[PDB]
RNA sequence: UGUACCAUUUUGAAUAAGUGACGACUAACUAUGUGCCAGCAGUCGCGGUAAUACAUAGGUCGCAAGCGUUAUCCGGAUUUAUUGGGCGUAAAGCAAGCGCAGGCGGAUUGAAAAGUCUGGUGUUAAAGGCAGCUGCUUAACAGUUGUAUGCAUUGGAAAC
RNA sequence: UCUGAGAGUUUGAUCCUGGCUCAGGAUUAACGCUGGCGGCAUGCCUAAUACAUGCAAGUCGAUCGAAAGUAGUAAUACUUUAGAGGCGAACGGGUGAGUAACACGUAUCCAAUCUACCUUAUAAUGGGGGAUAACUAGUUGAAAGACUAGCUAAUACCGCAUAAGAACUUUGGUUCGCAUGAAUCAAAGUUGAAAGGACCUGCAAGGGUUCGUUAUUUGAUGAGGGUGCGCCAUAUCAGCUAGUUGGUGGGGUAACGGCCUACCAAGGCAAUGACGUGUAGCUAUGCUGAGAAGUAGAAUAGCCACAAUGGGACUGAGACACGGCCCAUACUCCUACGGGAGGCAGCAGUAGGGAAUUUUUCACAAUGAGCGAAAGCUUGAUGGAGCAAUGCCGCG
RNA sequence: CAAGGAACUCUGCAAAUUAACCCCGUAAGUUAGCGAGAAGGGGUGCUUAUGUAAAAGUAAGCCGCAGUGAAGAACGAGGGG
């Protein structure tokens, strides 16, 4: 029940996200399993340096996204290579 | 295959008068924190003979760890060499 | 019928385990205590934790009777211990609970907030 | 101080209480009659029993397995 | 949240300075009062009628929207000294001996490789640590990449 | 490529040994004086003391009967939810009382284990029955409720037919292992499943997508056990241990195991510190130091333990369950005197202790969780805003 | 002899409790011999079976308010002269 999401790690008025795997039952800000990469609310481009690389991994392993967190996949293209690499 | 291998003790029997058992002792040069010195330290582990293996007093013997036979035995006895006393 | 140097037990939360008679409070040669009746008493066994300490002579009411007492329908209430509980000058209580069952000649001579810190009148 | 879906809860379990209950009282009952009068007849009605509870999830899975297995040697001894 | 911020928007220096110390360690001194009295003090110590040490005042110095005092931890303290101390006269050699266990220990050869050294792999969670960069008016701060320490396993070295 | 400052003080004066004090940092800080603002962060160290009051885990009508409301001549359409059922309430939040040992850190072996939802792959999802909530009526009450008799519904419950594969054995092969021992067959015997919902098409018959279900398969996450090493003071604590040590057969546990049982024995630990006393959550880390290391375990993060005190158990994949259940103890409160109610170490706040540490606040708007197809819904977690020169930084 | 239990009296005088056997456990002090039957507790009947030379004991069952069912069997602790 891997689950890649984010992780609050900003100060106040100011938020920072990192895409991470971990488990459903962790709370957040706390102990993960794996690094994916980083984000940022104000990035204005560029805002989800994705890795690409271990995240195909995760989800062939059956990792189970969220809203937001699939939200960063698509506009790269990451769902793509998901669901074709599925079928 | 590949089988995950397991640890193994090297040490000398001090006592055995029970029904099966073999109080074999393992000797270690840990180091000291602040001296920096070796320090010969000694603990006794238990240890079965359940057959083909003997092992009486007095008998160099090899240990390699076991599943929980029971309380406070965990271990079982191997191969002697240097078979004296 | 509790007489004078009488042992008896407290049926509160006061530390007093152990309670003496001195005095059947209320005339002159007044031989017994029934049911309902105050008396004068010394605390002997207590605890750390209480409120009282040993030696003191204070006031108590008697709720329980071994010899037991007859009723005017006919009926004989009888218990199996002699029990009293430690009472201040306005007839109120010294402790925050009742312990036990208690009698009905409470109610008759006053000793309401007894009645209503008892478990169940009898 | 109460919430309704710990008083609903509680009041489900007494009735899943009783049920399996009766249940694992039919395995008790069964197994004693087999080793008492022991006969190959009954080990199947072991079986079943055992099977049917371990899916539902009564009984722990486990149990049933080494029930079933050490039921059987003694039948493999005495036969 | 009509919040940060912005503008040639009206008024206008207007709405804003305290605390410790001044004999030495320790940058900074005079007068008045008191007269072993009243008081100060982290240490040495000041006060007995000419007090730069007390009280007040003026001056001056150290700090600053903070300044002093108190409490606790570390350093300085080589003042429990493995790194890194001593035992004649300053604290410290038992009154002396026989001595098991422990520690140490002549020379040469062979093997093994437990110490010892080194290569590969795994791991030592993230934040923090140090270096670089970015973003907040720069900073504090936040993010970013880099950055060890030990353990286990495996392959070699053979001087002690 | 690391990298270290001293001074005062015994004497009439000097040198040395030696103790005391100071110059530097630092804190969950407090007190006195004074006091303008902004950006960050911190804020009961004591009484794991007791708590007023209000909030802190619910969700699904696309599982099911019924009821209610609004429109409609009617058939019916829409909305709402007390109850049955599924799922979640074991996560998340707080505190550090207990605990000196496999608690924790590290490395490991689980041929001695579990894992609901999630991943991959593979067979089925046919047909019956008996019940009870809601409702009605009666008794008992101010009400909470409780008891009694009838009426219904299903993805609730219980049978039956059926096994691609499963589980337990039997027959001999295979490949073997680290001692118990695993690994693979071919044949056979024995045993064992469930439930439908939404929508579309089709005159119909039938067909279809999707959710969901049973039986398996792959992993992964999470949980559990054992072991080596490291991890406080004290000898002005020297013996301790009788389920303690071992074997046998049996029972139990997810599993190995004196975990439990009956028998047979007398061992195990201990001067390399047992046992006892006192103390303490451990660790990553914070402050300090040139370094070796000393010191505290703020905040936060990993692990453990706890939920007024002490025990027991149900349900469940997972609890022996903070705001579930049962019992006892202590304490408080309500009553119409028969009976009951309660657990702020969840967010505020009150009383008390203290030298001393804050709103009885707003919103789920972002992140996160639980249920749902969505609409959504619930979130004192969380995000803000108050308060305080509490610390760093900046400007007047 | 109901309730109380030394309130009686110069004084617990007298009376009352315990009492046999078996199985647990037993302190301060000491001249190390004792204290000590210390203190404090438990079981006892009948039947069946197992145990033995006989037992004692062990397991199950039965009855009564009570089972050395009656007789005979030590009350104890602490301080002082
Ligand atoms: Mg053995
Ligand atoms: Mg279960
Ligand atoms: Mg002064
Ligand atoms: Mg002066
Ligand atoms: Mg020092
Ligand atoms: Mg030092
Ligand atoms: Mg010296
Ligand atoms: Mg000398
Ligand atoms: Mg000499
Ligand atoms: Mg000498
Ligand atoms: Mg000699
Ligand atoms: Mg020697
Ligand atoms: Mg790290
Ligand atoms: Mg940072
Ligand atoms: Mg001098
Ligand atoms: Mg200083
Ligand atoms: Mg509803
Ligand atoms: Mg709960
Ligand atoms: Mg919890
Ligand atoms: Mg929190
Ligand atoms: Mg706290
Ligand atoms: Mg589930
Ligand atoms: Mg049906
Ligand atoms: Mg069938
Ligand atoms: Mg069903
Ligand atoms: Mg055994
Ligand atoms: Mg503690
Ligand atoms: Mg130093
Ligand atoms: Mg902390
Ligand atoms: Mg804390
Ligand atoms: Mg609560
Ligand atoms: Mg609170
Ligand atoms: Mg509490
Ligand atoms: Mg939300
Ligand atoms: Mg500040
Ligand atoms: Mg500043
Ligand atoms: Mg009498
Ligand atoms: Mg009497
Ligand atoms: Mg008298
Ligand atoms: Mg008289
Ligand atoms: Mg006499
Ligand atoms: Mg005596
Ligand atoms: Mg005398």
């Amino acid at each position: 029940m891997v689950k890649i999401r984010l992780m609050r790690m900003g100060r106040v008025h100011y938020p920072t996200y990192r895409i991470v795997a971990v488990d459903s039952r962790v709370k957040r800000d706390g102990k993960y399993i794996a690094l994916i990469g980083h984000l940022n609310p104000a990035l204005k481009e560029n805002k989800c340096k994705i890795d690409e690389a271990v995240a195909l991994e995760w989800l062939n392993k059956g990792a189970k996204p969220t809203d937001t967190v699939r939200s960063l996949f698509s506009q790269t293209g990451l769902w793509k290579k998901f669901v074709e690499s599925k079928k | 295959m590949k089988r995950n291998q397991r640890k193994v003790l090297i040490g000398i029997v001090k006592s055995t008068k029970n029904a099966k058992t073999a109080t074999v002792q393992v000797e270690s040069r840990f180091k000291h924190p602040l001296y920096h010195k070796s320090v010969v330290r000694h603990k006794k582990y238990q240890a079965h003979n359940e057959g083909e293996v003997l092992a009486k007093d007095g008998d160099k013997v090899q240990i390699v760890e076991t599943r929980p036979l029971s309380a406070t035995k965990r271990f079982r006895i191997a191969k002697i060499i240097e078979r004296a006393k | 019928m509790v007489s004078f140097m009488t042992r008896l037990n407290v049926a509160d939360n006061t530390g007093a385990k152990q309670v003496g008679i001195i005095k059947v409070l209320g005339s002159t040669r007044k031989r017994y205590a029934f049911l309902g009746d105050v008396v004068v008493v010394s605390v002997k066994d207590a605890i750390p934790s209480g409120m009282v300490k040993k030696g003191q002579v204070l006031r108590a009411v008697i709720v329980r009777t071994k010899k037991g007492q007859q009723r005017k329908d006919g009926t004989h209430l009888k218990f199996d211990d002699n029990a009293c509980v430690l009472i201040k000058e306005d007839k109120s209580p010294r402790g925050t609970r009742i312990f036990g069952p208690v009698a009905r000649e409470l109610r008759e001579r006053g000793y309401n907030k007894i009645l209503s810190l008892a478990v169940e009148v009898v | 101080a109460n919430i309704k879906s710990n008083e609903k809860r509680l009041r489900q379990n007494i009735k899943r209480n009783l049920n399996n209950k009766g249940q694992k009282t039919k395995l008790k009952t069964n197994v004693k009659n087999f080793h008492k009068e022991i006969n190959l007849d009954n080990l199947g009605n072991v079986y079943s029993q055992a099977d049917r509870l371990a899916r539902k999830g009564i009984i722990s899975t486990n149990r049933a397995r080494r029930l079933k297995s050490r039921n059987v040697a003694v039948l493999n001894k005495t036969q």
